[PDB]
């Protein structure tokens, strides 16, 4: 059971670990998104102006 | 989300195993006094023949 | 702007496949938390026994 335990841990462990890293990517993703909309927004200002 | 859930299962794993640790303390106990009991008995049965 | 947009949708695009390979990841090792888990609650019942 302590062995089992141990495992469940580090399973735990190994899904927390990189899920704390992973979700670094999702905002990643938001800054990308809000790099895109920016680029977009400048084009349609330039565009009217 | 997943993590956390992991993490939530690790802990009662953990205390679990904590348990399972206990009931074998408790069953050593009871095996002790078992022994002790049965060394007893043989002590009874010499003293009886 | 056009480019920087779509070199931004590049890595937003990146960063949505690594995170959800993160998703499955975590959640077949919270899969195998639980399993762990419950293996560990397994022998802990038997240990009650």
């Amino acid at each position: 059971a302590a062995d089992y335990a141990d495992e469940s841990a580090a399973h735990a462990g190994d899904s927390a670990a990189y899920a704390a890293t992973a979700k670094r990517n999702a905002q990643a993703a938001q800054e990308a998104a809000k790099t895109a909309t920016a680029a977009v927004t400048k084009a349609n200002e330039i565009f009217k102006l | 989300g997943a993590a956390a859930d992991a993490a939530t299962a690790a802990e009662k794993a953990e205390a679990s195993a904590a348990q399972a640790k206990q009931h074998a303390a408790d069953a050593d106990a009871s095996a002790d006094a078992a022994t002790r009991s049965a060394a007893d008995a043989a002590a009874s049965a010499a003293t009886a023949r | 702007l056009i480019k920087q947009a779509e070199l931004a949708g590049k890595q937003a695009d990146d960063a949505r496949k690594t995170a959800e390979e993160s998703s499955k990841k975590a959640v077949d090792a919270s899969q195998l938390a639980k399993e762990a888990a419950q293996k560990a609650a397994e022998e802990t019942e038997a240990a009650k026994d």
